[PDB]
């Protein structure tokens, strides 16, 4: 977990890593803000009568 | 999914009534690595077994003989191979027949002699820009025209693109002499 | 020839935006290890299958300005430069041919273009050169000449070619337009690649419809059952919803091996046909359709390849 | 809008990311799916309009690289995104972040994908360039002039089948 | 050339007269659907 051309070697379990392009990982976006879409005050109860 | 992974483990820390249910998930879990084992290795060896046919026709054809299958057994017209010993497969060496260079020569599609179309029998007519020759289609040869490499069909009223050749026969120096 | 690259990813499949569910996935061996790498060498093989069929020569050829190929009408093989490169063939090829929880579609090695590319080179070797440019260097000989021993390997003598110009020239180039009337009227001569389309769309769809699926335990959705349930309760109901997708999985790698594994086998018959029945002259009878053989001009075609024979 | 956001209804959970839309939903529906259930688009309850649900930047982070015994650039490739939600260069199985765009087209070492090949030429760095399949050669057609070969050369080829 | 067509269904073979096995065999969803369509396939490319 240093650089992605380590990342081959230790998929491989070996050193001698020849020419090509292998899957290491999957990249992954973590959610910054959780907005809660809900409608809008839609109907209030009589609490001033 | 058990809660532990040797079969020894569970059963003599668990309760017979209790340990069953742990022991089932490990059965479970070891036939589904078995199962996943055996389908993997099947179908790789069907890739095997369709590579066995492919290596038993390439053993039996090309190296038992010689196959007229242009890039079957290598780039070229393949003669003769030579296989070798390999540690589960088969080492090939074919031997091809692939040219060097090329010379750009005047061709003709058919002659004429007294009117009638003379078509080669095996290979194309060439010329060096002087005299018109007959060669094949693999190697160049400067052989002369004769009447037993030609063939005589129809005329030459309906070859369009046709030229004018005297045909060199053999039989016309042997009776003047 | 090809298939589609389907790579299904384990991880976001069964544990998509999950902690827990990552902790109770490791626990069952290296099965997401092994199913992930027998995914990615389909793709290998996906990469190999285009290259050892379409690209058997070292070198491209292009078009030549001459178009008197013996009073041919070839206007319909070459592909339009102005144009993708594409003819009026291919054109038909195209159009008649008939998902983002862990199933990543790659692309593969060689576009549109680039087969209308590996088109426009073996149409030209087969024409301006003959079946020379396969087995080594193209000799430039016209197509009226290769002809005459296209004739002589099947027992014909070569005198009916050159006594009849004119009149296979009204019958080839007619037999060619009866191909465009076919496709265009009915796709049922594109049967043998719709089949792969077909085990393809019902493959992708019925994967991700399995989420949706009890398995087993008391709801589908992995997030439903770990807000409700608690932590040592949730366990018994995640792993029978884990078990029950991994063998969905299992089923599905599996299929998509024993259904690739007959395009494997037409891909090294592709890898044959095209080495052989376009790039020279076999003496095989019924190896390029019913009729004797004597020519066959590929054409560019969606996971797949179309070969136009001719027979005599 | 434009970001991987947590939207929480009252009858759906799940993350996306957010953006505008073309489509155009019923006035008493607002769920929309796809084919294979999936949900990728829904309305918003307090302004009537259409909104669609996609999916936030995952893809495999897959690398380039030439043999150990030779150098050790590489270069970064992240598959299903473009360069912006992250020798900046764009390909369609997704971002290469490490190489530089040529435009001279050489022959295809490394395969990527669509018609892109890297290879770790002279100084020395990863480049990216469309692949080349062959060399440019033109067959001069002539209905007079043929080409025989003279010299030939008997080559014998390996072939190794298992 | 051939082979003996054989079409095993899983609905008499896993629920065969039985109402409560049926509850609990839709909870897998298509699973039965995915080896009907298997076979099925088989009995096409044995025609063929």
């Amino acid at each position: 977990a240093l650089d992605p051309l380590s990342e081959t070697k230790c998929t491989l379990k070996s050193f001698t890593v020849e020419k090509g392009i292998y899957q290491t990982s999957n990249f992954r976006v973590q959610p910054t803000e959780s907005i809660v879409r809900f409608p809008n005050i839609t109907n209030l109860c009589p609490f001033g009568e | 999914g058990a809660i532990s992974s040797v079969l020894n483990d569970i059963l003599s820390r668990l309760d017979p009534p209790e340990a069953e249910v742990q022991i089932d998930r490990l059965i479970t879990g070891r036939l589904q690595s078995l199962q996943t084992y055996v389908t993997q290795q099947l179908i790789r060896a069907a890739e095997i077994r369709a590579s066995a046919n492919l290596a038993a026709t390439k053993m039996s054809e090309c190296v038992l003989g010689q196959s007229k299958r242009v890039d079957f057994c290598g780039k070229g017209y393949h003669l003769m191979s030579f296989p070798q010993s390999a540690p589960h497969g088969v080492v090939f060496l074919h031997v091809t027949y692939v040219p060097a260079q090329e010379k750009n020569f005047t061709t003709a599609p058919a002659i004429c002699h007294d009117g009638k179309a003379h078509f080669p029998r095996e290979g194309v007519f060439v010329s060096n820009g002087t005299h018109w020759f007959v060669t094949q289609r693999n190697f160049y040869e400067p052989q002369i025209i004769t009447t037993d490499n030609t063939f005589v069909s129809g005329n030459c009223d309906v070859v369009i693109g046709i030229v004018n050749n005297t045909v060199y026969d053999p039989l016309q120096p042997e009776l003047d002499s | 020839v090809s298939m589609t690259k389907t790579s299904v990813d384990c991880t976001m499949y069964i544990c998509g935006d999950s902690t827990e569910c990552s902790n109770l996935l490791l626990q069952y061996g290296s099965f997401c290890t092994q199913l992930n790498r027998a995914l990615t060498g389909i793709a290998v093989e996906q990469d190999k299958n285009t290259q050892e069929v379409f690209a058997q020569v070292k070198q491209i050829y292009k078009t030549p300005p001459i178009k008197d190929f013996g009073g041919f009408n070839f206007s319909q093989i070459l592909p339009d430069p102005s144009k993708s490169k594409r003819s009026f063939i291919e054109d038909l090829l195209f159009n008649k041919v008939t998902k983002f929880n862990g199933l990543t579609v790659l692309p593969p090695l060689l576009t549109d273009e680039m087969i209308a590319q590996y088109t426009s080179a073996l149409l030209a070797g087969t024409i301006t050169s003959g079946w020379t440019f396969g087995a080594g260097a193209a000799l430039q000989i016209p197509f009226a000449m290769q002809m005459a021993y296209r004739f002589n390997g099947i027992g014909v003598t070569q005198n009916v070619l050159y006594e009849n110009q004119k009149l296979i020239a009204n019958q080839f180039n007619s037999a060619i337009g009866k191909i465009q009337d076919s496709l265009s009227s009915t796709a049922s001569a594109l049967g043998k690649l719709q089949d792969v389309v077909n085990q393809n769309a019902q493959a992708l769809n019925t994967l991700v419809k399995q989420l949706s699926s009890n398995f087993g335990a008391i709801s589908s959705v992995l997030n439903d059952i770990l807000s409700r349930l608690d932590p040592p309760e949730a366990e018994v109901q995640i792993d029978r919803l884990i078990t029950g997708r991994l063998q969905s999985l299992q089923t599905y790698v599996t299929q998509q091996l024993i259904r690739a594994a007959e395009i494997r086998a037409s891909a090294n018959l592709a890898a044959t046909k095209m080495s052989e029945c376009v790039l020279g002259q076999s003496k095989r009878v019924d190896f390029c359709g019913k009729g004797y053989h004597l020519m066959s001009f590929p054409q560019s075609a969606p996971h797949g390849v179309v070969f136009l024979h001719v027979t005599y | 809008k434009n970001k991987c956001v947590n939207f929480n209804f009252n009858g759906l959970t799940g993350t996306g990311v957010l953006t505008e839309s073309n489509k155009k939903f019923l006035p008493f529906q607002q769920f929309g799916r796809d084919i294979a259930d999936t949900t990728d688009a829904v309305r918003d309850p307090q302004t009537l309009e259409i909104l669609d649900i996609t999916p936030c930047s995952f893809g495999g982070v897959s690398v380039i690289t030439p043999g150990t015994n030779t150098s050790n650039q590489v270069a970064v490739l992240y598959q299903d995104v473009n360069c912006t939600e992250v020798n900046v260069f764009q390909t369609r199985a997704g971002c290469l972040i490490g190489a530089e765009h040529v435009n001279n087209s050489y022959e295809c070492d490394i395969p990527i994908g669509a018609g892109i090949c890297a290879s770790y030429q002279t100084s020395q760095s990863i480049i990216a360039y469309t692949m080349s399949l062959g060399a440019e050669n033109s067959v001069a057609y002539s209905n007079n002039s043929i080409a025989i070969p003279t010299n030939f050369t008997i080559s014998v080829t390996t072939e190794i089948l298992p």
